[PDB]
């Protein structure tokens, strides 16, 4: 309440300062930024100072501006903002407040964390022994890599030589084609044999996003389907969830639970008549999807939920490692905050870098996760620093060349005590005493164009660039003037002449023609064209012709 | 610049309590009872123009 | 492209893609190498077009006849290279973005359109709290906010039906799922359902704000940014500076920031970091686009490489260097020039001195042109090598190019619109431009070094304005008042007092001369001197005839000198004008005359005659100053013996204890101001007269020749003052502090000053010139701010129609005639016919314009009051009728059409202003007539008391001054019952004191005679023992307040009024009985016992600073309430007491049978000017004090709150001693009380306490009760200026002005088709102003529309 007396003094006496703000406001917040919020909301309020100085005289004197209409907004906005709680100013403090209730250890907790990793591609990987599409995409891409069609080191990525892949392929095709060989006798020891000969290859992840990608098209087809049926019975026909599941569970292949269905006297079974052909045909589509793979749609939904929760599961523990580490990638940040960048950018650079690093982590080397991340979030900083820092982007290897001259300028600027030459500095760089030019011509930034050139009434140097490529009025005047020149002169001629002379030329046309085209107009593309051409030229070049053209002449 | 303050308060910080305060930033006039309703001392330089 | 009306409304993504030449969509600019631009960066050629003129990027296509084929190597539209400043290219922001302007621009467009407050808002955009878009109905309200943990819980609370976001996808959800009828709908419920006032003002202002939004073709969610425009590439460039160092705009910058931020959003989302990654990209990017926008609001701008804060695109329209008032005012401007001006007599007063080689660059073009036609060049460029060798023909062709073509000459601060005046050419040698003399008054330049700029007229239709507009002798009449503007200044007017001035005894006394021409002869001769008194026969020509001139011989007793001068006076002239001494005064209203007689053309050839004869003679004086000259007293000595000794006396006597400190510092300043003053004197008197010389006989005292003494009489330069600082002592310097320092100056200039005195001068010469520096550089603020507030007011009718007028007659201030009528009913033009006094006739019709012929007649009859036809009642629709601005100007003749009349009274109104004090400045009990004449009482309620004197019952009786004439040449204010001796409307006799009374307390007196008694004076409850207890004089006064008890408070105290049993005789009139009751402090002396006189003190109750300033001017225009306001009546009827003392006292007025119970609060610290038992006027002083204009306004009506304001801002003026004429301060009066508001708006459409303006409502009941409806009442209004231009129809206007955002932002939201038809407008967007010439050009366009 007292801010408000604050607002009513500052709208009385008609100012305010420093000292009496800073007396009438809420205690207990003083971050500064807050504080800079809030005099510029008595700034956007009926004060308009903030002050320092009380006054002021004739200089720019009895100043006022109504400004309707925001008075009642801005003093509401304070008192709003002192009775509730302190609100939170900026986007790093948001970050740092925001993951500062991050529990900040994990002392090889992380063996859990990365257990529950290791569960999740897990689980996924007996999805990706399991899933028919796999091994014929494995087998295609076989195929198509030896023909040459694309390489055998770009599909897998190394077991735990692309022959040995290559025999380990046909061994694999041969476990899959005696798996599909046997349409029920033995199919588990199938698929036994087919999962323990593949749980120890590797493919690339663009590769595996291509398999969970073919993955969730199917899932997205079934999912289509079983919106086909059960939109369209329940939600169609009053056939409620119970009634609908009794027969959609189970066995859930077969036309009958939905056709017989509509026999069993209900009435649902009563108005599913005309979505009759609809639900044939998502069954349909149901049993060629079964045809596609071999096993039911029930093995396929438990197949994908099993894959989906070891994903969760491995997305989960990657968000609790990198909420833990988050605080290493901000130590770690810190060491760049003046490169031509920002704080927040280098930390999320960082939070890239140690995404890869989870991403990339295993702890069959016995690393300490911390220091192990710790370089790819310096590295991917780096590369960022480097990458999007100056204005014109430079290149990497010229960005190394760069801080390589600067290291060595500071060595032998306190070395040879005055300073180096770019001679000298050809000789402790052993570049080739050009390069050394061209870097450090190029290696500077550009000047902000706002720039103030303070020495005028108040200027900027953006206000002083001239333009170059404006054609200057006198030049333009003397262009009209030599066409309308030159137009005299060919009208002082012949129109066959002025023709030829018109056309070989670009004069008063388009672009300008060839003598193939000279002469698929008159006739002639041979001599009669050079013969006006040059005698024309010939016959304009009389003095007493041609002599404005010649004054048009600057020499 | 930070907020006001009774500036009595730094001196209370500085170990000084209400006695010494006042007996450092006052002079002094008694007053007795004398054997009659409350005598006073006075200095003739106390009582100008009042 | 003569377009239209401009256009602004809300960025619909759509459109901002169809603003679009493709997408940028990475960070880079350029290529480090080759310096080709990278593709697609902010820069690109696919995107933004080509490089060169018609040349790919690869470079396959570059013949104009492939122009529109787009490259199928690097797509790039081969076109100009200044397509490259017209394509706008776009960004994809993955998430969602609120644009910073509909966020916090105060009052958020977001917060009042979603029903939201901010921090909410904020919260959701920072990630600080979910929100629900809707949830559904289960439990949660729509807008209800959540935090992090209630969200998770209602998550198992409604799994299902359920949404709930945060970020700019909440927001934008919310006002998508919006519905705007349903607002409307709703919110007309709760205006019929919830009555409560401030409730439902709320609600029915929030209705008005959606149907405002559902009105524009808007949509609520285009608030929140999904695509966002890149500016194109060369409105912020990156120039090849020399060196490889390019030198790049900023936006550059924060369009890579944001690209960078975009694209880094993209990637995180591909891999799906955890949210807390995602959350803080997020609000990176908000961030980022916030800072793109404006770089502010945003808490903390991220500043660029250097430590300032990078500008932003919300930055490059606004303040003083944005495109507004620094790119679309402020321009530079091909065909000028300067130089350092000089003097130049040699010139008709029609043309500029101008050098050659200014005149050979200024006209190449024309000089081209010329040489071309004459075939001495056949090509252009031949006649360009010409002119640049400087050749013998191309200044013959320059001679004939520069004939008749006027140049603009212009000073460096251009006040007034004398400031920019043209003049001819004159070709000259050197480099000055050499200058007229007598126009640098108007210019206001010496020639100290200043630097005139001339620019030159391109065109025809500017030549001719140039040439019949703004030649200089065109304007020779000051814009401010009619006195001309070409008074000769400090040579000139020397020349001639020393010519026209008579010694005693020169050669040739006496003698008769056959006319002036041998006067001439005989002084050119030396048979006799300039001056010595002399009969001539001079002949001058009165023209009282029909326009006829009647010669009229005489010999004239006059001297050589005045005759000479006769030689160069025209004809209309009388010869008593040039017979005197011919100061500067008399010399200027030589002029003055010669034009209000003569007309134009003889008064500009004799302002050039009188020059050349003034500094011929001025020159022949040979009018030196030598140390001779400066004469100081020889009684000087004494005078200050004597102060010195007054000093000692003071000193003794304040070591006697006699006295304080500050009296002998105020006694001391006394005794040395008074020994300056009578030194001063003592000076003057040795100085004016000290020549004594002998005609014939013994001897005989003159004015003196003393060159000083010449110099400070003509009016030349100087004055008594300066003359006193050189001569006598100079006075006591006043430290800067503004207390004077008490050691005066006992030297003057022709002695030393030793150290400590020139040191203490130092004080106050160092504040002159610490004032003076401040003044130049803040020289034009207050023509700002009036030509913010007047300038769209041009006059645009020739005839309004009324009969409305404001009553002029003379002012005068309880004493001699101050301003009189013929100064103020010059020019304006009557409103109601003027009748002599005995009616007699019809002396002048209502529409005759008032020139100095009508004078005449007004004041050969006595006139006293003529209601003349005034702007603020002017019944135009967006303008100013012909006639009612009257006729003033620089012409003589009425007002033209169109003749921007807004700009050039704000400049009448501020260019005197340069010549008052910046600092404000404080200057600081009987009736006395002057002279014969019969006495006047308006007001006056007296009544024939038994003992005979006068005495007046009413509290506003004035006491005027009427001669057998019938005019008012005084008028005085009698307090109330002054003791009054003569008659009303008889005859007195002249200085003879009339009208006494009580000067500090206040009697009672009595109505009729009758019997006394009491009522209710109990002491100790309304009364006290008070007597003058030496005398016996029982006084039981009545006790106030505090001093009455609790039930005493609910006590009367009263005077009862008792006849001759016991009974009241009922009040005379009325029938309120006998009886006066009183307040507190209604001191009682008699008591119950006594026959009343009419005149009986039964009480006695006890009790102008004008600031003079520019300051006082700002203030006044501003219309600031004061800070004792002075209360003021209500209702015109009966007064009463209210509630008593709730703090405030209240009282009542009552009417006779009308709405009566109107109550006032008043401070009862302050005295009631009011009986507790009379009748208050409306409009009548309860209290003193200075009145508030708002309640002139609203009380009496407008032509008083104009009156008032006119006579404030003119009292400011002529304290000063500056003329400016009243035209002026009512035009801009009439911009102030502009708006207006609305009691009953009924047969109409407007809300009932609803503010609009004046000229709309005003012509929609006009129309209204024109058909058989019924008007509307409405309330006038009276705005400062500084907010009475803060409405403005346009918003192209607004935005130069005002704060440029929120105009920008409001506008926006409103869909404001804002037309032109303003001069801001225009001269923005660069076609013809619709004020001055330009106002045909715009009723062609009015007559092209609307047909
Ligand atoms: C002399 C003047 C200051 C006066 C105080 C300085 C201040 C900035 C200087 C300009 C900058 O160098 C930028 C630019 C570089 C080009 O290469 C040559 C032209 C420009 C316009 C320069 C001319 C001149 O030098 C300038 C105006
Ligand atoms: C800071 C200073 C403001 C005035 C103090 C401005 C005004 C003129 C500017 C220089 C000029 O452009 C010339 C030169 C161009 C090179 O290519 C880049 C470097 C140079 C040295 C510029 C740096 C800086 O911007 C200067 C010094
Ligand atoms: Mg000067
Ligand atoms: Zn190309
Ligand atoms: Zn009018």
């Amino acid at each position: 309440s007292q801010l408000k007396l604050l607002v009513t003094r500052g709208k009385e006496q008609g100012y305010l300062t420093y000292a009496e703000v800073n007396d009438h406001l809420p205690e207990d917040i003083v971050d500064s930024d807050q504080i800079e919020d809030i005099i510029q909301m008595i700034n956007d309020m009926g004060i308009q100072v903030m002050e320092e100085a009380p006054d002021a005289d004739d200089l720019m004197l009895a100043e006022n501006t109504a400004d309707e209409d925001a008075a009642e907004a801005a003093a509401q906005v304070l008192s709003s903002v002192e009775s509730e709680i302190g609100r939170t100013t900026d986007p790093v403090r948001m970050y740092m407040r925001e993951m500062g209730t991050v529990e900040l250890l994990t002392r090889e907790g992380e063996i859990d964390i990365a257990k529950r990793i290791e569960d999740g591609i897990n689980q996924v990987q007996c999805s990706v022994a399991e899933y028919p599409e796999a091994i014929t995409y494995l087998l295609e891409q076989y195929d198509r890599v030896e023909a040459e069609e694309a390489r055998l080191s770009d599909l897998i990525t190394g077991f735990v030589d692309p022959e040995l892949a290559r025999e380990k392929f046909a061994e694999l095709r041969a476990q899959y084609v005696v798996t599909r060989d046997t349409i029920h006798a033995t199919a588990q020891e199938e698929i036994l044999k087919l999962s323990e000969v593949f749980k120890q290859f590797r493919l690339v992840p663009k590769q595996f996003d291509y398999l969970v990608n073919s993955m969730r098209v199917m899932m997205d087809r079934v999912r289509t389907q079983e919106r086909l049926i059960m939109k369209l019975c329940v939600e169609q026909c009053k056939m409620p969830k119970k009634n609908f599941i009794t027969l959609f569970t189970g066995n859930e292949t077969s036309d009958t639970w939905f056709n017989a269905a509509i026999a069993m006297n209900k009435p649902w079974s009563e108005k599913l008549h005309d979505v009759s052909e609809e639900v044939h045909r998502a069954l349909q589509k149901l049993q060629q999807i079964e045809e596609e793979t071999g096993l039911t749609i029930e093995q396929v939904k438990d197949i994908n939920r099993r894959m989906s929760i070891g994903e969760a599961k491995a997305r989960r523990a990657k968000k609790e490692m990198v909420e833990a580490n988050l605080r290493l990638v901000i130590s770690i940040a810190k060491k760049y905050t003046n490169r031509g960048l920002q704080f927040l950018d280098l930390i999320q650079e960082g939070n890239i870098g140690l995404m890869k690093a989870v991403d990339k982590f295993e702890y069959r080397r016995g690393y300490k996760f911390s220091t192990y991340a710790t370089w790819w979030i310096r590295q991917a900083i780096t590369r960022s620093i480097a990458d999007q820092a100056r204005t014109i982007r430079i290149p990497v290897h010229m960005i190394e060349t760069i801080n390589k001259l600067n290291r060595i300028s500071r060595q032998m600027l306190q070395e040879m005590g005055r300073e180096p030459t770019p001679e000298e500095l050809a000789e402790r760089m052993l570049m080739p005493e050009d390069k050394i030019r061209k870097v450090l011509k190029i290696a500077k930034e550009p000047i902000s164009m706002e720039t103030p050139i303070g020495d005028d009434e108040d200027s900027h140097l953006g206000d002083f660039i001239e333009d170059t490529t404006l054609e200057l009025p006198l030049d333009s005047a003397t262009t009209e003037s030599l066409r309308a020149a030159t137009h005299d002169v060919l009208a002082g001629l012949t129109a066959r002449e002025a023709k030829v002379l018109r056309m070989r030329f670009g004069i008063d046309m388009n672009t300008d023609y060839t003598l193939e085209e000279v002469g698929k107009q008159f006739d002639v593309t041979r001599e009669r064209i050079r013969q006006i051409e040059a005698k024309a030229l010939r016959k304009l070049r009389h003095p007493s012709r041609s002599e404005v053209l010649r004054s048009f002449l600057d020499d | 610049r930070r907020r006001k303050l009774p500036a009595t308060i730094i001196l209370r910080a500085l170990n000084y309590t209400t006695e010494q305060i006042l007996d450092l930033f006052f002079e002094k006039v008694i007053f007795e009872i004398r054997d009659n309703k409350l005598q006073m001392e006075l200095v003739p330089e106390r009582l100008r123009g009042e | 492209e003569e377009f239209d009306a401009i256009k602004i409304a809300l960025a619909s993504p759509d459109m901002i893609r169809s603003w679009s030449f493709g997408e940028v969509k990475k960070p880079e600019t350029i290529n480090y190498r080759t310096f080709k631009p990278e593709r697609d960066g902010l820069f690109c050629a696919r995107i933004f077009g080509p490089v060169k003129d018609y040349e790919c990027l690869c470079g396959k296509y570059k013949r104009l006849k492939h122009r529109g084929v787009i490259c199928e190597k690097c797509g790039v539209e081969v076109t100009q290279t200044k397509v490259r400043r017209e394509r706008m290219g776009h960004i994809e922001l993955a998430s969602p973005t609120a644009h910073i302007w509909f966020l916090k621009s105060l009052p958020s467009r977001i917060g009042l359109l979603l029903d939201m407050p901010l921090r909410d808002i904020e919260r959701v955009l920072y990630f600080e709290s979910y929100v629900v878009i809707e949830g559904g109905m289960t439990n949660l309200e729509r807008q209800q906010i959540l935090t992090e943990e209630q969200y998770l819980d209602a998550l198992e609370e409604f799994g299902d039906e359920f949404d709930a976001k945060m970020g700019a996808e909440a927001i934008q959800a919310l006002l998508k799922s919006m519905d705007l009828e349903q607002e409307c709908e709703q919110l007309r419920e709760e205006l019929n359902e919830t009555n409560s006032e401030t409730k439902r003002k709320k609600l029915t202002k929030r209705i008005k704000l959606l149907e405002a939004f559902v009105q524009s073709g808007n949509k609520p969610e285009w608030m929140i940014l999904t695509v966002l425009p890149v500016l194109p590439p060369d409105l912020r460039p990156l120039v090849p500076l020399d060196g490889g160092r390019f030198a790049t705009s900023d936006l550059n910058d924060l369009y890579r920031r944001v690209i960078n931020r975009n694209n880094r959003l993209k990637r995180l989302l591909d891999l799906a970091a955890p949210d807390i990654i995602v959350r803080n990209e997020k609000r990176m990017l908000q961030e980022a686009v916030d800072a793109l926008l404006d770089n502010g609001r945003r808490g903390r701008a991220i500043t660029g490489s250097n430590k300032r804060p990078l500008k932003s695109l919300a930055d490059m329209i606004k303040g003083k260097q944005g495109r507004f008032r620094q790119n679309l005012l402020g321009k530079r401007v091909d065909y000028s020039g300067r130089s350092v001006i000089t003097v130049g007599p040699y010139l008709r007063l029609h043309q500029c001195g101008l050098p050659k080689k200014m005149a050979l660059e200024l006209f190449k073009p024309f000089i081209y042109g010329k040489l071309e036609l004459r075939g001495l060049a056949t090509t252009i460029k031949a006649a360009k090598k010409m002119v640049e060798r400087e050749e013998a023909v191309v200044w013959d062709i320059l001679d004939e190019v520069i004939r008749e073509h006027p140049v603009l000459l212009n000073r460096a601060p251009t006040l007034h619109r004398l400031g920019i005046q043209a003049f001819e050419p004159v070709l000259i040698e050197g480099k000055a431009i050499q200058l007229h003399p007598l126009v640098c008054a108007a210019y206001n330049a010496d020639f100290d070094g200043d630097q005139m700029a001339v620019h030159v007229p391109l065109t025809l239709e500017a030549q001719l304005e140039a040439r019949a507009l703004m030649m200089s002798t065109n304007n020779i009449l000051s814009p401010a008042n009619g006195e001309p503007i070409i008074v000769p200044s400090q040579d000139v007017v020397l020349g001639l007092y020393y010519m026209t001035r008579d010694c005693v005894n020169a050669k040739g006394e006496g003698m008769v001369l056959t006319g002036p021409k041998e006067a001439e002869r005989l002084y050119r001769s030396g048979l006799a001197s300039l001056h010595a008194r002399v009969k001539v026969r001079i002949t001058e020509y009165e023209k009282d005839a029909n326009g006829e001139l009647v010669a009229k011989t005489s010999l004239k007793d006059t001297t050589v000198g005045r005759a000479i001068l006769w030689m160069i006076v025209p004809k209309g002239l009388p010869y008593s004008i040039v017979n005197q001494a011919l100061g500067k005064k008399a010399i200027s209203k030589m002029l003055n005359t010669c034009y209000r007689i003569l007309g134009l053309k003889p008064t500009v050839i004799f302002a050039d005659q009188i020059m050349y004869t003034g500094f011929a003679y001025a020159a022949r004086s040979g009018a030196s100053v030598g140390i001779d000259d400066m004469v100081i007293p020889e009684k000087k000595h004494e005078i200050i013996s004597e102060a010195e000794a007054e000093v000692a006396e003071i000193q003794e006597q304040f070591q006697s204890g006699l006295v304080t400190a500050g009296e002998r510092y105020n006694k001391v300043i006394d005794i040395w101001a008074a020994a300056n003053d009578r030194v001063s004197k003592a000076m003057m008197d040795n100085l004016q007269t000290e020549t004594v010389i002998n005609r014939d006989g013994q001897e005989e005292k003159q004015v003196s020749f003393n060159s000083i003494y010449m110099m400070a009489d003509s009016g030349a330069r100087g004055s008594a003052a300066q003359i006193r600082q050189l001569a006598g002592m100079r006075g006591l310097m006043a430290k800067p502090d503004g207390s004077i320092i008490e050691t005066p100056i006992t030297a003057n200039f022709r002695e030393g000053l030793n150290v400590l005195q020139y040191f203490i001068s130092t004080h106050g010469a160092r504040k002159g010139l610490a004032d003076t520096a401040l003044k130049t550089a803040n020289s034009g603020y207050l023509t700002r701010r009036l030509v913010d507030v007047a300038q769209d007011l041009v006059v645009t009718e020739d005839d309004c129609g009324t009969h409305e007028g404001i009553m002029m007659t003379p002012v005068i201030e309880g004493g001699d005639v101050k301003e009189p009528l013929r100064d103020r009913v010059l020019g304006r033009v009557t409103a109601e016919d003027v009748l002599k006094p005995g009616t007699a006739d019809i002396l002048v019709p209502r529409n005759t314009l008032l020139h100095e012929q009508w004078c005449d007649l007004l004041e050969e009859n006595s006139v006293d009051a003529v209601k003349v036809r005034s702007v603020v009642s002017c019944d135009t629709d967006f303008g100013v009728c012909a006639h009612c601005y009257g006729r003033d100007l620089a012409r003589g003749h009425i007002i033209n059409k169109g003749e921007a009349i807004g700009v050039i009274a704000a400049q009448s109104i501020g260019e005197p202003g340069t010549q008052l004090t910046m600092r404000t400045f404080h200057i600081g009990s009987s009736i006395q007539v002057k002279n014969k004449g019969s006495i006047k009482l308006s007001n006056v309620k007296s009544v024939v008391n038994s003992s005979g004197k006068l005495v007046i019952t009413s509290r506003n009786t004035e006491l005027k001054l009427i001669d057998e004439f019938g005019r008012t040449k005084e008028s005085y204010k009698v307090p109330y019952g002054a003791v009054l001796a003569k008659g009303d409307g008889e005859q007195v006799a002249g200085g003879e004191t009339v009208a006494n009374w009580d000067p500090h307390t206040m009697p009672v007196i009595t109505e009729v005679s009758g019997f006394v008694r009491f009522t209710d004076m109990i002491d100790g409850q309304t009364i006290t023992r008070q007597t003058d207890e030496l005398t016996g004089l029982s006084s039981l006064v009545v006790l106030d307040s505090a001093e009455r008890t609790a039930g005493g408070k609910d006590l009367r105290p009263a005077l009862k009024i008792v006849d001759a049993q016991g009974n009241d005789v009922l009040i005379p009139g009325t029938d309120m009985p006998a009886q006066y009751f009183l307040p507190g402090k209604a001191i009682v002396q008699l008591e119950d016992g006594v026959q009343i006189s009419s005149g009986d003190t039964l009480a006695r109750i006890p009790q102008k600073d004008i600031t003079g300033g520019l300051p006082r001017v700002a203030d006044l225009f501003e219309a600031r309430r004061p800070k004792e306001p002075a209360i003021l009546a209500e209702i015109s009827g009966i007064v009463s007491f209210g509630k008593e003392t709730k703090g405030k006292r209240r009282l009542v007025i009552t009417p006779v049978d009308g709405s009566d119970p109107y109550e006032e609060m008043i401070p009862k610290w302050r005295q009631l000017n009011v009986f507790e038992g009379e009748r208050v006027e409306r409009g009548d002083v309860i209290s003193d004090g200075p009145e508030a204009p708002h309640d002139i306004l609203r009380l009496r009506g407008v032509h008083a709150v104009t009156r008032y304001i006119v006579n404030e801002v003119q009292d400011v003026y002529r304290l000063q001693g500056v003329k400016i004429n009243d035209k002026h301060i009512e035009v801009i009066v009439r911009q102030m009380l502009r708006k207006a508001t609305i009691v009953n708006a009924g047969s109409s459409d407007f809300l009932e306490g609803e503010q609009v303006e004046y000229s709309r409502v005003k012509i929609a009941n006009r129309e209204l009760e024109a058909n058989g409806k019924v008007g509307a009442t409405y309330s006038r209004d009276l705005l400062g200026i500084t907010k009475a231009s803060l409405a403005t129809e346009s918003f192209i206007s607004a935005a130069s002005f005002q704060e440029t955002t929120r105009v920008l932002t409001e506008a926006a939201v409103a869909g404001k088709r804002d037309e032109l038809r303003g001069l801001k407008e225009n001269v923005i967007v660069g076609r013809l102003i619709p004020a001055g010439t330009g106002y045909a050009y715009h009723q062609d366009r009015m007559r092209r529309r609307a047909a």
